[PDB]
């Protein structure tokens, strides 16, 4: 597929929408030294003193695990400061935002999409989170007699709360939909969405004219694609499988967690207390030693699990920040990155536990090949476009755009003259008509 | 581990900033505290952590530092700043909970 | 209306026991450590130990071992402390503190400051 | 703050100059361990057997942070090695460069702002530092016979000197004021400086002809900000905070360091000869044992802080190095980054132990709201702009650029036809001027 | 070189073809514990629980260089997945890539550079690969049977063979001649190759009519330095130094260490079962235990020096991905980078364990100064130039671009009108021509 | 038509010495690892050992230090192992394989894993 | 190096997706390898390193997994996959070659 | 102008002390380590120790410790090296030299490496 | 630490680069220099450090490596370059200042 005279330029253009999702964070969780090692013990100090070294090691483990996943969504969540109150309107130049744009008459503040993927979202009932949510009563100071009952096992509550990060998402929104974001410091100067549109096109190679005239067509197109992509969303169940499969695991984790610990191993019982009762000191020395290696044991599986979960929702975290910061705050010059072509937009919203990216993008179609000149003589002089590509459909010459085709009869605004035609190699003849020659001839 | 605190006194005007430094054999991350007591009066909490502040203490007294070093500075002296300083360390390994030597002010 | 109530001073001949009383109130006695520290005349400040009032497990540094006995009772919401075989270099201030102002992000229950505290009971052999 | 029909542009701009100041290196030192561990010792050598491991891990860590710091002041003030001579002229087009540009006249060859800034930036006289400089004597013969009053305490000199930072600080000078710095390579080719200003306001998205129409209010406002900031410097002392707070915290981290050597800490006299001449040998072992690990513990918390504070210099100065990357080599895309507002120039000068950069920043101001029209259309057919967007002034419009408010009328020239004005949305009935029409008309 | 009223542009320019050779990969090597510490001896179990550990950490080190270089020479040579058809044509507007393009023909499908290369850059034959690959038979199966006869040294073959990375690269030549490379994807839309050298001369700042009007030129000096590249390579022995050092370092290692095998340390032979044989057990323990140190000291040193080898060939091969993934997918911005001057084209060919980038170069010379003014007064009116700056060689003035000489006479389209004349500094007094002028006084 | 050949399943008297051959046949037999395995009646696999039919160097395991001897016959290519001593708890199947599956990239010739088996014979005390 | 699988038996219904995990006491790369032993047939080998998968074996058996911890996975449960899996580890260090305790299926 | 100058050769009787003079001109006698080393006949090079001329420090190897004393003369700016318990493998040729060759950055003064030496005395026992 | 040469002894004719390779058993970093012994000469001091030279040493001999492997260079040998080289290690730990077996050339 090479000519030596021969251009392929495209000759038709489609908008779609995709969404690309993208978990951010986990549920953080820590255990209690003092009661985890110690348990319903009325004096433990022995026990504490042989075995806090492993225990203080998974505690440090997990401290670790949670401040990484808070700083991983923090810098997902709050790469922009400043923020300006939302816009009542919803239409923009014909384009509809009711499914983004949170709506302030429901009390949640949230989005048709953001509700059904929390709804879509959810966690198993009979579960160790659910039981600790139960128990805890919005309140701090039954965190440890709940606690006790876990032998230690809290949830540490997200740093950012559902509203921060609605609000944060709804300024992106914001800031997107309407005005601008700059390289840096906060948003740009009040724009309407179709210049702002037009912009966009001219960035990626395609003359503002060309939204001007097919506003409509891409408006309907992008109505169409968002109104579908919540049908697709609502029936299709593979679609939120990252964070579904995430939350289950997890779930399963502290499951099979919580089922260890009430394992009795190989003792008498799970009491503590009631070994030494029932047994001699020399002897429940080593049924207890027993049990606190096995649960040591346990805790340091789950503690392995939860690192490697934690270091993959950290990769996931920063690939996540890294395509907001290229796509959602400005136009990305990549292809294929933010989409399945030119990327445009974005239009970030907010998901248990993730942050999903509805990217914009223009795709080409309908290649057309036809034959090129790189000079065109008409009275002794060579004449070369000023911006455009020389471009014949078979009969006729005209100077047409490298991106799209748009013909446009040759006139001596469009080209500009220099050196004589026999320099240059390829020239073709043709004339070139002057604006001014008609309306002198029609004085006459 | 063992905790030094620097200086031993200090005659400061009132309503002059004052600063007291706190160190520690080893590495003690952000497990330590900062306890204001009067010699009539049980010690209080004034700032706990690496720079939080206790509830109900007055924007006047702060605390800066890391690794093993830590700084508490007041902005102004006042009367009801005349006590001894000490710096409480609660990390759970060692367990022992070392306190710090103490320092008078003036 | 969080208070603590520490008992009066009280005098003992030497390899006595001392029983000391600390008494919480406006909050729940239960779900809070208690910590005992002792002030020496002229030097530091030493951390005996603490008890649990959920469960009563206590855990006393290795100087303290053995001379030192916690007991709770959750009906009342006392913590005695009782000091057994009085030596003579036990002459001090012996304070009760409860264990708070624990970072509710990114940190656990374990790791806490004390933010409120007892009178002082002082005792002379 | 969002309309559909309105744009803001701004409406005047400010030229200003801002002072960001980074220290780049330290007062680089070094132990001897032959000296320090054994002192004024006829014999030692068990004593060093016993005590070198230590001794020679803190030398090896003085010996990485004194290569850092090395490193780092060449990598922040070696960038460029090409040079050419200074130029004789100190005003291009009205600009005042006499308080950037060294004066050959004096012998310092340094330039007013950079002799203030050594001069307001001092160290104690009564130091180790200048003790050993005073003591030192210009030779290196000499260093080991004062090393010995100071127990093998050194002051190891910069690898690039006084003379060489200030000649690289002038060269960059040059090659920022006159001709250009290109991506790469060395200098430009030579070109006036207003011109360079002007690529600089089209780099920014600022027409040149706004340069050209106000070089003087912009060379007025540009001398009134360098003339500023040298009273700004000289009155307010917190200016220099940066450079004086380190000075100070290295002198007296030298200073507690040598009132501890001089310390005799619990044995009989500092002199090691004396120890074990006055006592018996089995008590004369512990008795320099404990001085010996007095001295270690204490230059161990001396390199263990000057290991922290080489962390922050090193941090620091590659903060330096990638803003004189960034911003002084070449214009910044950033913004707020050099400055606040758009980034335009900057004039590296040296300070001791330190870079000052003077950051030009162009900021917009009166920004102002007018309705806009996507096309207008005059004879039933849609014009668009070629470069611009449709301001209407209340009663006329215009075309103007987007950064800056510029009322141009209407004109064949400014704008290009394409399609209809039944297809695009938002069209404006408006008379477009031709040019050709009053010169046709004045013929008859 | 400094001036307020000249400005230096360049009037001539020269395309030249420069070679940049990088090593990628080396020959990767293993060693069987189970036979190089045993040897030819009936029961080793003993010998190999002593001495196991440090083998095992010997061929963990072996893996990870052989795993490395394997993942360096994939990054390097797979950075495109799209593939096409190769141009059955050679010749594209002048410019001959007989050298460069694979020849069908022949069925070793390379290029006569790539040939040259191959022929000139081989190995030792009374080397240990040699002997190997003879040895091997082109069957696994008797892998074993010939590392019996080295101990257990093996030469691990590549992932990639000659034929994928001659593939590779001969798609990769085909996207850069025709159609081209884009940021992301795959191939661009087909372009004629003059098109796509006038676009990237646009890309550095040269007008496109620059090239059309010295296509035969550039032509020309192209072919010359194509012909005179093969001539420097076949004639100049030091130009391929960097992979025949290589691959002699590489075989002088491996004669080493397989001397060394030989080698009878300090024992009576070098068979472990005449040892036992000829002497007691206690004795022969050590006189055993002697030649397995020996032996083993000779693999750590032989280990460390390959680790030094693929650490060095690590960094060689990221610069020489970075390199192509800069100027070889895409034109690079930075000067001096990909030649001397300003990068405009790469030719990727493959070599014997490296690559060859034929970096395309264009350098100005002849630098001229001539007087340059702001801005042109003709009838109380400033004038600025549109895309360019005023030049006047002496008598009269004429409108250039910055980077090249192409006097062109002033007229109203290469001029905007903006203010008046008394404001602008530096005007000059000179006469605008209008084309409407002649052609209107044509008819009186 | 490579294929692993055992013997027929045999019993012993304890304290006796039993001789497994196993045999390969479809390659070379010098040139492939080939290495033994017990599987005990209800318990796992455990690896006995591994012979070289090359040179001849043979590796056993701790537990079976002593107690098996491996021989190689490369003119009829057999794998001949002989147990000493028979323990009342040897009754198990032994199965003789051979090493393969080899990563020809990124491994040696040490690690492998087994592709083709035995048959396996079974003894009984 | 101690070897465990799970579960210890399954109950999956013909032409459904079943998986079996196993694990280490400490890491183990890719030296794991999944063995199908019939009651009255030799083992095979199914899977081989991490995922790559022997000759003649469908391409229904799956593997996955690293560190520590790995999967076999089959696409539909047939009469011929009616046997025991085991974990055989063929890393040279430690020199034994420690199976799986193995799992059932039906 | 810089020199070291060394004694002539001198023979003693096994068991005896031998005094080896090493002498500096051209430059100050103090403020510059000064290094002896042993070279056998058909061996190596050994560093018997280093003394500092402005303190007296001598520090000494552990196979030269005891049988080597270093004094010094700062008014003549001589180095004396006295031996103890000649022995018949003493033989040598010692020489001293200064430790000089400093790289004046990024090192300090323990590191340096001899840059000028003396003449050599050779000991026969 | 122990310091070993190479080659024993090299037959150079005059006007011909060559080299002498140095090695340590164990890292020595940059605190190596290189000495020329003659038979009737003191040593003298002709590479200090990786690769600086002495004064008065001319630009023929150089240096070169690192780690624990080094190398001298001699662009000609000539007559006065007739001698013994030997590798000092200055590194204060180990104590011991070991030297180079030494190298004969011709
Ligand atoms: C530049 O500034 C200096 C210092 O204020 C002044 O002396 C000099 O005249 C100025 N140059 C001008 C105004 O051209």
């Amino acid at each position: 597929a090479c000519s030596n005279n021969s251009i392929a330029i495209p000759t038709n253009f489609t908008i779609s929408v995709t969404t690309e999702i993208l978990p951010v964070s986990m549920t953080k969780t820590s255990v209690d030294c003092t009661m985890y090692i110690c348990g319903d013990s009325t004096e433990c100090s022995n026990l504490l003193l042989q075995y806090g070294s492993f225990c203080t090691q998974l505690n440090r483990a997990l401290t670790g695990i949670a401040v990484e996943q808070d700083k991983n969504t923090q810098e997902v969540f709050a790469q922009v400061k400043q923020c300006y109150k939302t816009p009542p309107i919803k239409d923009f130049g014909g384009f509809n935002f009711s499914q983004i744009l949170p709506d302030p008459s429901k009390p949640s503040k949230r989005s048709p999409i953001e509700d059904l993927l929390f709804n879509k979202v959810t966690l198993a009932d009979a579960g160790f989170i659910k039981q600790y949510g139960d128990c805890l009563g919005d309140i701090a100071a039954r965190d440890l007699i709940c606690a006790q009952k876990f032998n230690g096992l809290t949830v540490l509550p997200p740093l950012l709360t559902d509203e921060m990060i609605a609000q944060y998402t709804s300024c992106l929104l914001a800031g997107t939909i309407c005005s601008g974001w700059t390289f840096g410091a906060g948003p740009a100067l009040q724009i309407p969405f179709p210049m702002q549109m037009a912009y966009r096109f001219n960035g990626i190679g395609v003359t503002q004219n060309v939204l001007y005239e097919n506003q409509k067509l891409i408006a309907n197109q992008f109505n169409s694609a968002i109104g579908k992509i919540q049908d697709s969303l609502s029936s299709t169940p593979s679609a939120l499988g990252k964070l579904q499969d995430v939350v289950n695991q997890n779930a399963q984790a502290l499951n099979t967690l919580v089922k260890q610990l009430s394992s009795n191993f190989g003792a008498i019982s799970s009491v503590l207390n009631d070994i030494l009762s029932r047994l001699d000191k020399p002897e429940a020395e080593v049924q207890i030693d027993r049990l606190i290696t096995g649960r040591l044991q346990s805790l340091q599986t789950y503690v392995t699990q939860q690192l490697i979960r934690a270091a993959e929702i950290r990769a996931s975290a920063n690939l996540a920040a890294t395509k907001m910061s290229e796509c959602v705050l400005g136009q990305s010059k990549r292809v294929d990155f933010c989409g399945k072509g030119y990327h445009l937009m974005s239009f970030p919203q907010s998901a248990p536990h993730g942050v999903v990216f509805l990217h914009v993008t223009y795709v080409p179609a309908q290649e057309k090949n036809f034959t090129t000149a790189p000079a065109i003589c008409h009275d002794g002089k060579a004449h070369f476009p000023r911006e455009g590509v020389f471009v014949s459909n078979g009969t006729h010459w005209f100077v047409t755009q490298r991106n799209f085709y748009e013909p446009q009869i040759i006139t001596t605004d469009n080209t500009f003259v220099s050196g004589n035609c026999d320099v240059v190699i390829g020239i073709v003849n043709n004339t070139v008509y002057d604006p001014l020659q008609p309306e002198l001839d029609s004085f006459k | 581990i063992r905790m030094t605190q620097s200086p031993s006194t200090l005659s400061v005007s009132p309503g002059e900033r004052a600063t007291l430094s706190c160190r520690a054999s080893q590495s003690v991350s952000s497990y330590l505290a900062w306890y204001q007591h009067k010699p009539g009066q049980a010690p209080r909490l004034l700032v706990y952590g690496a720079s939080t502040r206790a509830t109900g203490i007055p924007a006047r007294f702060s605390g800066s530092g890391s690794g093993t070093e830590f700084t508490l500075t007041i902005s102004s002296l006042q009367s009801e700043d005349f006590a001894v300083y000490y710096c409480q360390q609660y990390n759970n390994w060692p367990p022992p909970f070392t306190f710090g030597p103490g320092t008078k002010v003036d | 209306q969080v208070q603590l109530v520490q008992s009066g001073a009280e005098v003992r001949k030497p390899g006595a026991s001392v029983k000391v009383s600390c008494k919480a109130s406006g909050y729940t006695f239960t779900g809070y450590y208690i910590h005992w520290v002792r002030q020496a005349p002229g030097q530091g400040l030493e951390w005996m130990g603490w008890i649990n009032p959920n469960s009563g497990g206590t855990n006393y540094a290795q100087k303290f071992q053995g001379w030192v006995i916690m007991t709770r009772d959750t009906s009342i919401s006392t913590a005695y402390m009782e000091l057994s075989r009085l030596t003579s270099d036990d002459t001090a201030v012996y304070y009760c503190a409860r264990c708070g102002a624990r970072s509710y992000y990114y940190d656990s229950g374990d790791y806490c400051a004390f933010d409120i505290w007892g009178q002082g009971t002082v005792v002379t052999v």
